């Protein structure tokens, strides 16, 4: 119930990180995309950042709070489950030997990581209802793109922690009818 | 003799030919960052039959790619990747193509066949000509 809103907020933050990355170092434009496109649509020549969902690890038992609706005398139970999702955040930017202001896809991925681990961005993301854990590795791997050249597709896993709320119904009671039996 | 002569030259008498802008490897040096820069001879026109190769899309890293191919029969010595050598390059329909395979037949017969992959859109001159 949250991955849509989370993906929207993550897209906003990723586009912000790309706007910042346009300042320190320079790229010809940028794009932020979800890796598994639900319809056939191509990879982009421009330097882009991909993000994708990998897991979802609930953390701790669900916490149930009881809220009275006061109208129908029904205890609405609110089950909050904590969640650590894992986002695979990758980058793609072909490298031109002729140009002199070289910037590698590793640079873009590293700058995204360092931006998303800074404390100001952490506090902003907190104001946007989730947080970010540590990124412990950035893997720069090589492959062949469609032009029979060599490209790097660096990627790292970013853990995002948040809560998701479930609303259900239960019956209330305002009475106490005991039976005091003698042994 | 038939393995001599030039069979593709004779075949060009009946079938039509496409004019591609061929460009031959000259030398190559490394720029900074150990990436390595290729340089080429002057471009020159070449009469060749550029037939298709079935290009099929595929999936890598959850993205979708597709390698564009053309098989060129040309009456010239065409050399791709080699030890201490980079491949050649020809322009066709405003698209760059670099050779991937090598059918040889040159020193036997004078012609050759090569599989070439598209690289990208050609640079456009000020006058509108589609060459670098």
């Amino acid at each position: 119930m949250f991955d849509g809103e989370l993906i929207a907020k993550m897209v906003v933050e990723l586009n912000a990180a790309m706007t910042s990355a346009q300042e320190a170092l320079q790229f010809p434009d940028f794009e932020v995309v979800q890796k598994a496109q639900p319809t056939q649509q191509g990879t982009s020549t421009r330097p882009t950042i991909f993000f994708q969902k990998l897991f979802d690890i609930p953390r701790g038992w669900p916490a149930t709070d009881w809220h009275l609706d006061n109208t129908t005398r029904k205890y609405v139970e609110i089950t909050r489950q904590h969640v650590e999702t894992t986002f695979q955040i990758s980058s793609l930017h072909w490298q031109n030997p002729e140009i002199t202001h070289v910037v590698t896809a590793s640079d873009i991925a590293n700058y995204v990581r360092a931006y998303f681990q800074a404390r100001s961005t952490i506090e902003r993301v907190k104001e946007l209802d989730f947080l970010i854990l540590r990124v412990s590795q950035i893997s720069n791997e090589a492959f062949e793109n469609d032009n029979h050249q060599f490209e790097f597709h660096p990627s790292f896993d970013m853990v995002v922690t948040y809560n998701q709320y479930i609303r259900l119904y239960e019956n209330a009671a305002y009475s106490a009818d005991g039976v005091l039996i003698g042994v | 003799m038939i393995p001599g002569a030039n069979l593709l030259r004779m075949a060009f008498g009946v079938i039509g030919t496409q004019i591609v802008k061929y460009r031959k490897f000259e030398q190559r040096v490394k720029n900074d960052q150990a990436q390595y820069v290729s340089m080429f001879e002057e471009p020159f026109d070449l009469a060749a039959s550029v037939q298709r190769v079935r290009r099929d899309q595929y999936v890598q890293f959850n993205l979708e790619f597709q390698r564009n191919y053309v098989m060129i029969f040309a009456n010239f010595e065409m050399v791709d990747l080699d030890r201490d050598v980079a491949g050649d390059q020809f322009l066709w329909t405003g698209r760059v193509f670099q050779l991937e395979s090598q059918g040889s037949w040159f020193y036997q017969d004078g012609w050759g066949v090569c599989l070439a992959v598209d690289i990208g859109a050609a640079k456009l001159t000020d006058d509108g000509k589609p060459t670098f």
